RNA sequence: UUCAGCGUUCUUCGGAAUGUCGCGCAUUGGCA
């Protein structure tokens, strides 16, 4: 995992759903009843009401707590835990981790088997992938998604990603050594013919110089999300010509109404420590 | 005529999807739920999913024969363990796997810690032509839970019973490596046994060695 | 489940009136595509249906008649939460005064009946369903 | 000559599948019902499938002479408590086993809780040469059923009746173990004769021992 | 005898007008899936009525009634192949008179009607 | 520069039971 990576489980939070501490630089992901009745029972639902009213775009919880000043440790009881934050801007969304119902820290291995099977082709009973082991909360930290077209910008998408597996085969059908030739295949198509266009963009340098990308980067795969369109689906211009197509069928505002070929199709992390992150990358090991 | 007891406990490993349907599912919630039993409401692993399910690995782990259109042709010890209906060759079942219920430990283990005893899974389907998503909710069991599984042999031809049940220890260990259940290609239904206690309930045979 | 003003009860085909009533055509540059509830699209309706789902849920899988403290203060929150979000977007806002859902949530808190929760899970299912067939 | 009643119930511990027939599967419908008593439409377990079951463990158990092609070539005391008939030589049966129907109890528990008397239980049949699915429905009984099962002994021969009492604890403890009806070896079919209540309905004989 | 005339021979007649030729699409190219889980439905909903004995709909199963209507309603905003299909076959408006009779006799024609039209549909491929 | 996210999908496609027994025997009958 030498990059941030985080799997969704279809729940979105708000700003207001949560407590973040910029002066400490923590987010406390509270649950929602906790604080509701903690509210009622001290007389700050109305306040909280009141401060809804008021404010209707920007409804930060911290910012609310500041107001009335309420105790620290009546803010730890109401709160179900806290996370490590990096911003480049309060924050404004979240994106929640997948969690089992016991609630330890696990990376699906449906995630793992669809990455594997989107690279390797170019069914799939044989290679039975399971989940990967547990691991612990702490790990858990909120990044940011920023946009680098040929300039960096922030955006509102924060996202909880983990911090920088048994399988078994059928001899016939897959071969280890098979399937990673095709994964470094894959990700050296994927260097080739994308790569290199935001290597050239001028947020690219940028990138470049702070060092983001991994000196190493063997096996390298997209496991989780925000990773692109370069990845999650041919000659270097048709393939382009097919995404641009796509991307117009579809998007009809971003690229329907500009009908020139970009440079690169599509066109498109930052955490505390100076080096830059990208979304989505990790290295795996295969033992028998 | 002596009918030799298994007792003992499967502890999911991981979740845990047993799909069945005639359920009114809501808009956006388990689109294919688990199987329950109706009275406990709780997940069961059911007798029919363990028994195919071994016969299925333990057919696979001796051999099948070319062209095997039916179940009723098969390796003669698979035959005799689980059964057979050939015309003028049937063979009578001598495991009869039953459904495997939600403990009390694990339950009561649950009921402590605030769980829920089945989780929703979201995933999605991403067409890589378009890269165009498609969402699903699949109902899992929390890992953690144990089942307490109950199966009985009846002891037929006494010569074979250490061979017999030493197929049942085989079968076991393959459904050990395998899943149960639906895809556990993608990481579901991963189990594990402990053997609780083997016995006589009826009958004069011996059931220390076993 | 509840009523309404003017007499006007709470049901499915309700949900379908109301999203009929608030359907414009609004043609814009030769092009013919609705609206509905001024502006409103289908991303903050599955936002709001995610938000009935997880109680919906937590009331399917339990076995009790009566609504449980804990899924009574799910319900307190998901008043919470869609205050905020008709506060944030108008069109949320013009769609929650219009179906009345704010209302049903305590009408279904006072009843205190899971049987009622599940009329009003039903209920906006119907809404949901009925702004995606009337698109 | 006393005719004695054994009333009492049958908890059965997993599904129960007693199939039936005569009616057509409406589209998607339950591909084998369960046999059903028409007038209150709830799934019942006809005395014969009792009796049978019973029978045959009961002959297993006391051994089948070989090369056995009849039900009446069982041994003696098979033949004397559930019937034989022979050339010439035909034995009365001294045990009447009613249809077991489902009980007002367990109707009134399935009431509550808004629970239907069958589970419609969804399976699939993985062929062995194409591995390719084939849905089917059964339809099982849930597991809080009980049923009142009905059994008169008429007594011949005053001095055989422990030694038939006996036999008939022993096949009772044997279903116990084995199931009742179809399925039984894929989960269903597990019971337990917990309740019972014994007396003399007619004649003077002794039933506080038995 | 639901209403206009809608009966069996018309569920036949009408998957043969829609059915078309090119491999064979009918109803404007509505796959077998589709109506195979509108069937689910109406199969989850009809073992509930055929275990009641009493010959008037209770209040549950006209809720549930409502709700496949509602179901039907999703489906055809969902696919516009569903969409063709509930409009030519008419199967919500006869959810309508069904609702509007609340007798157990008119759902179980409903039911005969819709198990009519998928035997037809699977037939004619 | 600041602020804020937004829309997209919500399951899909197939498999919808199959094969087998289809009353048998005994008495009545036919033969003798």
């Amino acid at each position: 995992v030498y990059g941030p990576v985080h799997i969704g489980s279809g729940k979105i939070i708000r700003k207001q759903e949560y407590i973040y501490d910029r002066r400490k630089s923590l987010a406390h992901i509270v649950d929602g009843p906790n604080l509701v009745k903690f509210l009622n029972k001290k007389g700050k639902f109305t306040a909280y009401l009141q401060y809804l009213n008021t404010t209707k775009e920007r409804a930060d919880l911290y910012t609310f707590l500041r107001q009335e000043q309420i105790d620290t440790n009546d803010w730890k009881t109401f709160v179900l835990y806290t996370e490590r934050v990096n911003q480049g801007k309060g924050m404004n969304d979240l994106h929640l981790f997948v969690r089992d119902g016991r609630g330890d820290l696990y990376i699906p291995g449906s995630s793992l088997k669809g990455a594997l099977r989107t690279v390797l082709e170019g069914a799939f009973h044989s290679l039975s992938i399971s989940d990967s082991l547990p691991i612990d909360p702490k790990n858990l930290a909120i990044y940011q998604k920023i946009d680098i077209n040929k300039e960096l910008k922030p955006m509102p998408l924060y996202r909880e990603c983990v911090n920088v597996f048994t399988m078994k085969i059928n001899s016939d059908d897959w071969t280890i050594e098979k399937i990673e030739k095709q994964i470094q295949q894959a990700y050296l198509q994927y260097w080739n013919k994308w790569f290199v266009g935001m290597v050239t963009t001028p947020g690219g340098k940028a990138f470049i110089k702070g060092g983001g990308l991994p000196s190493v980067l063997p096996t390298v795969l997209f496991l989780g999300g925000g990773t692109g369109f370069p990845s999650k689906t041919k000659p270097k211009e048709q393939a382009q010509k097919d995404i641009f197509a796509i991307l117009q069928r579809r998007f009809r505002n971003v690229y329907g109404k500009m009908a020139t070929v970009p440079k690169n199709v599509p066109m498109v992390v930052n955490d505390s420590t100076n080096k830059w992150y990208q979304q989505g990358v990790c290295l795996l090991e295969f033992q028998p | 005529y002596s009918k030799i007891r298994i007792v003992g406990k499967i502890d999911v490993l991981t979740g845990l999807h047993i799909g069945g349907g005639g359920e009114t599912s809501m808009i956006g919630a388990i689109a294919s739920p688990v199987v329950r039993d109706p009275y406990s409401r709780l997940p069961i692993i059911p007798g029919s999913s363990i028994k195919g399910k071994m016969r299925s690995l333990l057919a696979k782990h001796i051999g099948l024969i070319p062209g095997q259109k039916m179940h009723n042709q098969d390796a003669p010890e698979i035959l005799r363990l689980f059964g057979s209906s050939q015309k003028g060759a049937i063979q009578s079942s001598r495991l009869q796997i039953s459904d495997a219920f939600f403990s009390k430990a694990s339950q009561e283990e649950f009921d402590k810690k605030d769980l829920a005893y089945t989780e929703t899974k979201f995933e999605n389907t991403i067409s890589r032509l378009t890269a165009v998503a498609n969402p699903r909710q699949i109902e899992r069991v929390t890992r953690g839970a144990s089942f307490d599984f109950h199966i009985i042999y009846n002891v037929e031809n006494i010569n074979e019973v250490m061979a017999d049940f030493e197929n049942i220890k085989t079968a076991i260990h393959l459904l050990e490596n395998d899943y149960l259940g639906g895809g556990g290609t993608r990481g579901n239904g991963r189990i594990r046994f402990v053997i609780d206690s083997i016995d006589t309930v009826v009958g004069d045979f011996d059931s220390s060695n076993l | 489940l509840a009523k309404t003003k003017t007499g006007e009860m709470i049901d499915l085909n309700f949900a379908r009136k109301v999203v009929e009533e608030n359907k414009r055509v609004k043609d814009n540059r030769g092009r013919q595509e609705i609206v509905l509830f001024n502006g409103l699209t289908t991303s903050k309706l599955r936002n709001l249906l995610e938000l009935i789902n997880h109680v919906y849920t937590k009331v399917y899988n339990s076995d009790d008649t009566t609504l449980s403290e804990d899924v009574r203060d799910e319900l307190e929150y998901l008043k919470v939460k869609f205050a905020y979000e008709s506060g944030r977007e108008p069109a949320v806002r013009t769609f929650i005064e219009k179906t009345y859902v704010d209302k049903l949530v305590d009408v279904v808190l006072k009843k205190n009946t899971k049987k009622i929760f599940l009329d009003y899970c039903k209920y906006f299912e119907a809404l949901v369903a009925y702004a995606k067939f009337y698109r």
